């Protein structure tokens, strides 16, 4: 139970792009759409609902 | 030589004549090019870890 929390619940989310091609006439802002890294800390670890 | 030569001119000719023979033939299939490889050999690495 604890690996499957920790295997959903330590990982990369895999992120998109604002304005990605193709897009809309207009568009204007193209800007890459950064997502959350992973644990880190100890407690970060520690934390995670079971 | 050359007094050897200076007597014997027909041998001298060939000598040149088998020189220039060669040198021609190979006229025939060396590679051209604008340059030499002068360049720094340089080895590249990709991978994408997606987004
Ligand atoms: C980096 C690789 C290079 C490889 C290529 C090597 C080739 C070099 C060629 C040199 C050979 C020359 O050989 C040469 O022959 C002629 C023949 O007339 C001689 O010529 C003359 O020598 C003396 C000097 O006045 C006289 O006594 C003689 O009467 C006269 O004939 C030379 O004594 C000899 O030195």
């Amino acid at each position: 139970d604890v690996s499957s929390a920790i295997q959903a619940q330590n990982v990369q989310i895999s992120s998109g792009q604002l304005g990605g091609l193709p897009a809309v006439k207009g568009q204007q802002l193209n800007a890459t759409i950064i997502g959350k890294t992973r644990l880190q800390t100890a407690e970060q670890f520690e934390n995670i609902l079971l | 030589m050359s007094k050897f030569f200076i007597d014997r001119p027909i041998f001298a000719w060939v000598i040149a004549l088998v020189i220039m023979l060669a040198g021609g033939l190979s006229i025939l299939s060396l590679p051209v090019n604008q340059y030499p490889a002068i360049a720094p050999p340089a080895i590249a690495v990709q991978v994408s870890y997606p987004g």
